[PDB]
C-alpha cells in the first residue's frame, strides 16, 4: 500500500542524509577574529547561496500518487479549518 | 496657519510629553499604561483632522522602534505610522521597514495582518497628497517611490504566505491590498500600474474558498478597465512599459482557459503532460471549470438536489464573477 | 574544543537551543518563558555561562545560539567577545542571534549601544532588544524566539537558516 | 486510528525533505562592495525559482483532488455525513461575507 | 527651513557612526568681565542639574519687573488663604541678577541668577542658574524670537525649585526635565579630569561602586593619593593632547585587576555612581560640584552638551 | 522540575555552593555595618613595572546588613567561589580596621 | 552503546508520551 512506499522512502532519504553526514565530518573547522570576519563570512555566503540555487533547480515535484480515500479525507479537513477561518473573517 | 513660532512650541512640548510619558522607552514606566493609551487617542483624532501628522511623532516613532516589542500599544502605534509625509523610499527605508519587517517576520499571523492594514493606509495618504500637487522632486522621482512600496509590501505577502502555510486569512488581507492598488491611475489620475506577483496570483487562483475567487475575478476587472483607459491617454499624449501588457495578458488567458475555455495547461501551469496520465486523469482539460473546480462544489451539490445554473450562482451573489465574465465574452 | 552546526544527525521532531550569558536568573526566567506554551515541535533548552562548553557525549545537535548581553555589566560583554571565538564560521549562516538587555533603563548602562550594533553588525547576525526582567514583555520574546528555532531547525517547508539571512538583514 | 499513521508520518516525510537539501547544499560548497550585488542576485534566482515550483506542485494536488472529487459525486448526494452538513454552513456564511464587501466598496 | 533643519539634525542621529575623542582641558585665566566675588560664591556648592527647553519671549531688558510679579506668586503660594498686592513688602524678597563671562563663545547668550533673599542685606535661601556654553549646534535650528539655555542648576529646597519652575513653565512656555549621567559618561569624566594638570592636589580621588545582590545591598569605595593616580594615568596615556576611549578602558582596567588581586571580586559587574576629583565631583542623579575656578568652563561646556543631547 | 531545561556547568555550581558554604559557616552572622581596609602594596602587572613604591589605597565597606551581602557574592557570580581571607575572618579575628603590607 | 534506539523504538516512545589555594594569600601580605 502507500504507506509501504511512504516508510521506504524515509529510509533511503535517512540512508543518504547518513552517508552525506558521514562524508561531511572531515572538513576542519574554521574560526574567525574580529578583523576579518565580515570579509569571510561573505565569502561563504557566496558560496552557499550559489550551492543552493542549483539543488533548488534540480527538485521536480514527485508523483506517488495516493489512494482516493486519503484525499477525500484532506479534503475534509481543509473544509472544517475553512469553516473557522471564514467565520473570523466575517 | 503654517507660523513658525507656534511650530517650534508645539514640537517641544509634544516631543517632551511623549519623550517622558512612553512605556518602554526613556526609564521604562509601566504605571501611566491607560494614561498613555488616551493621550495616543487624542493626538490619532487630532491628526485624522488637520489630514497631517505632526514632526514630533516621527522622531518619536523613529527613536523608539528598535526598542519596541511589538504588542504594548499596537493599535495606536500602528495608526501613528499612516500618518508619515511622503518622501524617498530608500532614505526611510533603514529608519523604519528594517525594524518593521524583522519584527514581522517573527511574530503572530495577527500582527502580519495589522502590519498590512497600516501599510495599506499609509499608501492611501501618500496618493491622496500626491494627486493634489499634480494640480499645482519631480513627478517620474516621485511615482519610483510609490512603487518601491508597493514592490516591496508584494515582497512581504509572498513570503509571508510561505510562513505562515497559505492561511486564508491572511490571503484577504493581502488581497485587500492590491484592491487599493488596482484602481490608482482611475481614482488618483496618477500614471502607474504595478501588477501583484504570480505567487499571489496561482495562490488566489486555486484557492478553495469562493470569495476569494469572487475578488480575483473583481481585481482582474478593474485591472482591465484601468489598463484600456491608460493606452487612450498616450495616443493624444504622444512611456508604459509593454511587458506589463503581455503579462496580464498571460495571467487573463490562464485565467479564462481555467474557468470555462478548457484549456488549463497555460504558460505558467506547464505542468508535464504524460505525468497527468500516469497521474491518473482521463479528462484534465475540464477538471477546473466552474463545475467540477473544489472551490465551487458547495454549490454543485446543492444545486444537484433541485444545467443552466450559471444564475443560481448570479443570485447567491457571485457579482465579481458576473462582471468579469460579462466584460470578457463581449 | 570548536562546536559544530551539522555534526550530528536531527531527531524526530525536536529542536533545541543554546543560552550563553553571565546572568543565570535571567537565562532560567527566558528558558521557563519559553516552554511554558504549547507548540507542534518538542524543544529543548540547554543553559551554559561561556563557550567552549564541557566535554559529553550524549548532548545533541545545537539549532541556534543566542548570545544575551547585559548593558549594565562590563564582564558580560567581555565573557561574549571571549566566548565567540570557539564557534566555527560555518556556524553563523544564520544561526546565530545577539540579545541585548537593559536598555530601557539608560542611567545604568556602562556600555554604549553603538559597541554592540557594531559587534552584531561585524558578525552578519540580528540584534534584538528586550527587558528581560519585565514579565510582560519577556513573554513575547520568549514567543518571537521560539518562530525563529523552529525555522532554523528545518520544521517549516521552504525556508532555512541560509534564507532567514536575507530576510533579517539590515540595509546598513 | 489509522488515518492518525499518515499525519504523523507525511509530517516526517516533509521535514526529512528539508533536512536533506542543507546536507547536499553543504557538501557541495565544501568542494566588499562587488561582492554584496552579487549575493542579491542569487536570492533573487532562488526566490524565482521556487515560486515556480511551489505553483506547480498545487496546481498538480488541486486537479488531483478535483477528478477524484468527481469519480465520488453520486456518493456525497446520498449524503448523512459530516462533511455534508459542513457544505450547508459553509454557503450560510459565503453570502454574508459577499454582502458586506459590496457594502464596504460603496 | 529651520523646522526641516532641526528635523534633518535629530535624524542624522543614528549609531552607525562612532563617537570621536576628546582634547584635554587646558587652564584657561577667567575672563575680565568676570566678578571674583561672585564666582567665589558660585564654587564649593552643591548643585543640582536640570534641561530646559528654549524660552519664549525672554527681553533682557525688563528683569525688574519679572522678580517683583515672582515675588507676588511666591508671597500668595505659601499663604493659600488669602488675596496679595503686587508692590507690597514681604517677608521674603527675590531678586534678578545677569552673570558676566560665563558664555563660552560670542553667539551664547548671557547667564543670570534668581536669588531668594530672606530680609531681616539678607540671607539667600534658594538660588538658580541659568547658562549656555558652547551650544552653536542648538542655536542653528532656531528662530529669533527664542532664547536657548539648555542647562539650569538649582541650589536650595526643592519645594521652592517646584514653585520656581511652575512659573516659569507658565510664563515663557519651557519643558523642564531632571538630568542625569550614566556609568559610561562618568567614567569618561574621571579619565579627563585625573589628565589635567593640577598643581597642588587639595583633595584625593575616589570612586563609589553599587553592587547589585537581590534583597541585601551593598558599597564599596575606593580612595587613591591623587599623584598614584597621575602615575598610573601617565602609564597608559600615549595618545598626545587627546583621550582616546581605549585609553579610559585601560585606565579603568588597572584600577579592576588591582581590587581583584585583593579581593577576589569583579569590579565590572558593579555599577560606577560617583566620581570625585580635584577639580570636581559628580552624581549618577545629576548633582554637580566645582571646586577649581580654572577648569569651571570645561565643566559646564561638558554638561551643556549633554542637556542638549537629552532635548535633542 | 521542568525536565527539559538541562542545566550545564552544573558541578561548578555546586562546588561554588560547597565553598561558599564551608568558609562562612552555617549560623546566623552577626550583625555589623562597616569594614575598612588600608593598602600599602606594590602594583604588579609593562605598566609601573620600573616604580619602586608602593601604591597607597583606602577602601571601605558600608551595608545595611555586612557578612550577609559578602555572603551572597559568590554564588551571584560577582566574585570568585573562595573570597580573600581579608574578607571572610571578621568574626574570627575580632578585626574590623585592617592594614596591609608587602 | 547506550543502544542508539531505532527511529522507530523512539518514534512510538514520543507518541505514547504525549500523556506526561586557601595558602597563598596568607604567604603574599
Amino acid at each position: 500500500n502507500t504507506e509501504e512506499e511512504l516508510i521506504r522512502e524515509c529510509e533511503e532519504m535517512w540512508k543518504d542524509m547518513e552517508e552525506c553526514q558521514n562524508k561531511l565530518s572531515l572538513i576542519g573547522t574554521e574560526t574567525l577574529t574580529d578583523s576579518n570576519a565580515q570579509l569571510s563570512l561573505l565569502i561563504m555566503q557566496v558560496k552557499c547561496l550559489t550551492a543552493e540555487l542549483s539543488q533548488w533547480q534540480k527538485k521536480t515535484p514527485e508523483t506517488i500518487p495516493l489512494t482516493e480515500d486519503v484525499l477525500i479525507t484532506l479534503g475534509k479537513e481543509e473544509f472544517q479549518k475553512l469553516r473557522q477561518d471564514l467565520e473570523m473573517v466575517l | 496657519v503654517r507660523d513658525e513660532p507656534v511650530l517650534l512650541r508645539f514640537y517641544y512640548w509634544l516631543s517632551q510629553t511623549l519623550q517622558e510619558e512612553c512605556i518602554w522607552y526613556k526609564v521604562n514606566n509601566y504605571e501611566h499604561g491607560k494614561e498613555f493609551t488616551n493621550f495616543l487617542d487624542t493626538i490619532i483624532r487630532a491628526e485624522c483632522f488637520l489630514q497631517e501628522g505632526f514632526y514630533s511623532c516621527e522622531a518619536f516613532l523613529y527613536k523608539s522602534l528598535p526598542l519596541w516589542d511589538g504588542l504594548c500599544c499596537r493599535s495606536q502605534f500602528l495608526q501613528l505610522v499612516s500618518w508619515i509625509p511622503f518622501s524617498s523610499f530608500s532614505e526611510v527605508k533603514p529608519l523604519l521597514f528594517d525594524h518593521l519587517a524583522q519584527l514581522f517576520f517573527t511574530s503572530t499571523i495577527y500582527f502580519k495582518c495589522s502590519v498590512l492594514q497600516s501599510l495599506k493606509e499609509l499608501l492611501q495618504n501618500w496618493l491622496l497628497w500626491l494627486s493634489m500637487d499634480i494640480h499645482m522632486t519631480t513627478l517620474g522621482g516621485s511615482m519610483n517611490s510609490v512603487s518601491k512600496l508597493i514592490h516591496y509590501v508584494g515582497w512581504l505577502s509572498t513570503t509571508a504566505m510561505r510562513l505562515e502555510s497559505n492561511n486564508t486569512f491572511l490571503l484577504h488581507f493581502i488581497l485587500d491590498f492590491y484592491e487599493k492598488v488596482c484602481d490608482i491611475y482611475i481614482n488618483y489620475n496618477l500614471p502607474l500600474v504595478v501588477l501583484f506577483p504570480p505567487g499571489i496570483f496561482y495562490s488566489a487562483l486555486l484557492s478553495l474558498d469562493t470569495s476569494i475567487l469572487n475578488q480575483l475575478c473583481f481585481i482582474m476587472h478593474r485591472y482591465r478597465k484601468n489598463l484600456t483607459a491608460a493606452k487612450k491617454n498616450e495616443l493624444v499624449q504622444k512611456n508604459f512599459s509593454s511587458k506589463t501588457y503581455q503579462e496580464f495578458n498571460h495571467y487573463l488567458t490562464s485565467m479564462v482557459g481555467c474557468l470555462w475555455t478548457s484549456k488549463p495547461f497555460g504558460k505558467g501551469i506547464y505542468i508535464d503532460p504524460e505525468i497527468l496520465e500516469k497521474t491518473g486523469v482521463a479528462e484534465y482539460k475540464n477538471s477546473l471549470n466552474v463545475v467540477h473546480h473544489p472551490s465551487f462544489l458547495s454549490y454543485a451539490v446543492s444545486f444537484l438536489l433541485q444545467s443552466w445554473y450559471l444564475d443560481y450562482l448570479f443570485s447567491q451573489g457571485l457579482q465579481g464573477l458576473k462582471l468579469f465574465i460579462r466584460s470578457s465574452v463581449h | 574544543s570548536v562546536l559544530r552546526p551539522l555534526d550530528k544527525l536531527p531527531g524526530l521532531n525536536t529542536a533545541t537551543i543554546l543560552l550563553v550569558g553571565t546572568e543565570d536568573a535571567l537565562l532560567q526566567q527566558l528558558a521557563d518563558s519559553m516552554l511554558k506554551e504549547d507548540c507542534a515541535s518538542e524543544l529543548k533548552v540547554h543553559l551554559a555561562k561561556s563557550l567552549p562548553l564541557p566535554s559529553s557525549v550524549n548532548r545533541p545537535r545545537i539549532d541556534l545560539i543566542v548570545f544575551v548581553v547585559n548593558l549594565h555589566s562590563k564582564y558580560s560583554l567581555q565573557n561574549t567577545e571571549e566566548s565567540l571565538r570557539h564557534v566555527d564560521a560555518s556556524f553563523f549562516l544564520g544561526k546565530v542571534c545577539f540579545l541585548a538587555t537593559g536598555a530601557g533603563r539608560e542611567s545604568h548602562c556602562s556600555i554604549h549601544r553603538h559597541t554592540v550594533v557594531k559587534l552584531a553588525h561585524t558578525y552578519q547576525s540580528p540584534l534584538l532588544y528586550c527587558d528581560l526582567e519585565v514579565e510582560g514583555f519577556r513573554a513575547t520574546m520568549a514567543q518571537r524566539l521560539v518562530r525563529v528555532l523552529q525555522i532554523c531547525a528545518g520544521h517549516v517547508p521552504g525556508v532555512s537558516a541560509l534564507n532567514l539571512l536575507s530576510l533579517l538583514r539590515s540595509s546598513e | 486510528c489509522s488515518e492518525d499513521r499518515m499525519t504523523l508520518l507525511l509530517r516526517l516525510r516533509a521535514q526529512t525533505k528539508q533536512q536533506l537539501l542543507e546536507y547536499k547544499s553543504m557538501v557541495d560548497a565544501s568542494e566588499e562592495k562587488q561582492i554584496e550585488a552579487k549575493i542579491e542576485d542569487l536570492e533573487n534566482e532562488i526566490e524565482e525559482v521556487k515560486v515556480a515550483f511551489e505553483i506547480k506542485k498545487l496546481a498538480l494536488d488541486r486537479m488531483r483532488l478535483s477528478t477524484a472529487l468527481k469519480k465520488n459525486l453520486e456518493k456525497i448526494s446520498r449524503q448523512s455525513s459530516v462533511l455534508m452538513d459542513n457544505m450547508k454552513h459553509l454557503l450560510e456564511l459565503n453570502k454574508l461575507i459577499m454582502k458586506s464587501q459590496q457594502e464596504s466598496w460603496d | 527651513p529651520l523646522q526641516k533643519r532641526l528635523e534633518s539634525v535629530r535624524k542624522q542621529s543614528s549609531f552607525i557612526l562612532t563617537p570621536p575623542r576628546r582634547k584635554i582641558p587646558q587652564c584657561s585665566q577667567l575672563q575680565e568681565d568676570v566678578d571674583p566675588q561672585k564666582v567665589a560664591f558660585l564654587l564649593h556648592k552643591q548643585w543640582t542639574l536640570y534641561s530646559l527647553t528654549p524660552l519664549y519671549k525672554f527681553s533682557y531688558s525688563n528683569l525688574k519687573e519679572y522678580s517683583r510679579l515672582l515675588n507676588a506668586f511666591i508671597v500668595a503660594e505659601k499663604q493659600k488663604g488669602l488675596a496679595v498686592e503686587v508692590g507690597e513688602d514681604f517677608n521674603i524678597k527675590v531678586i534678578f541678577s545677569t552673570l558676566l563671562g560665563m558664555k563660552g563663545t560670542q553667539r551664547d547668550p548671557e547667564a543670570f541668577l534668581v536669588q531668594i533673599v530672606s530680609k531681616s542685606e539678607g540671607k539667600v535661601l534658594w538660588t538658580g542658574w541659568f547658562c549656555c556654553v558652547f551650544g552653536d549646534s542648538l542655536l542653528e535650528t532656531v528662530s529669533e524670537d527664542f532664547t536657548c539655555l539648555p542647562l539650569f542648576l538649582a541650589n536650595g529646597a526643592e519645594s521652592n525649585t517646584a514653585i520656581i519652575g511652575t512659573w516659569f513653565q507658565k510664563t515663557f512656555d519651557c519643558y523642564f526635565s531632571p538630568l542625569a549621567i550614566n556609568a559610561f559618561n562618568l567614567s569618561w569624566m574621571a579619565a579627563m579630569w585625573t589628565a589635567c594638570k593640577m598643581d597642588h592636589y587639595v583633595a584625593t580621588t575616589e570612586f563609589l561602586w553599587s553592587v547589585p545582590c537581590s534583597p541585601q545591598s551593598l558599597d564599596i569605595s575606593f580612595a587613591i593619593h591623587p599623584e598614584d593616580a597621575k602615575a598610573l594615568w601617565d602609564s597608559v596615556h600615549k595618545t598626545p593632547g587627546e583621550v582616546t576611549q581605549e585609553e579610559v578602558d585601560l585606565f579603568m582596567d588597572c584600577l579592576y585587576s588591582h581590587f581583584h588581586r585583593h579581593f577576589k571580586i569583579h569590579l565590572s559587574a558593579t555599577r560606577l555612581v560617583r566620581v570625585s576629583t580635584s577639580v570636581a565631583s559628580a552624581h549618577t542623579d545629576g548633582k554637580i560640584k566645582i571646586l577649581c575656578h580654572k577648569y569651571l568652563i570645561g565643566v559646564l561646556a561638558y554638561l551643556t552638551e549633554l542637556a542638549i543631547f537629552q532635548i535633542e | 522540575m521542568d525536565s527539559r531545561i538541562i542545566h550545564e556547568n552544573i558541578v561548578e555550581k555546586e562546588r561554588v555552593q560547597r565553598i561558599t558554604q564551608e568558609t562562612f559557616g552555617d549560623y546566623p552572622q552577626p550583625q555589623l555595618e562597616f569594614a575598612q581596609y588600608k593598602l600599602e602594596t606594590k602594583f604588579k602587572s609593562s605598566i609601573l613595572a620600573e616604580r619602586e613604591e608602593p601604591l597607597r589605597c583606602l577602601i571601605k565597606f558600608s551595608s545595611p546588613h555586612l557578612l550577609e551581602a559578602l555572603k551572597s557574592l559568590a554564588p551571584a557570580g560577582i566574585a570568585d567561589a573562595p573570597l580573600s581571607p581579608l574578607l571572610t575572618c571578621i568574626p574570627n579575628k575580632r578585626m574590623n580596621y585592617f592594614k596591609i603590607r608587602d | 552503546r547506550q543502544a542508539k534506539k531505532s527511529f522507530s523504538t523512539l518514534f512510538l516512545e514520543t507518541v505514547k508520551r504525549k500523556s506526561e589555594d586557601t595558602k597563598l594569600i596568607e604567604d603574599e601580605f
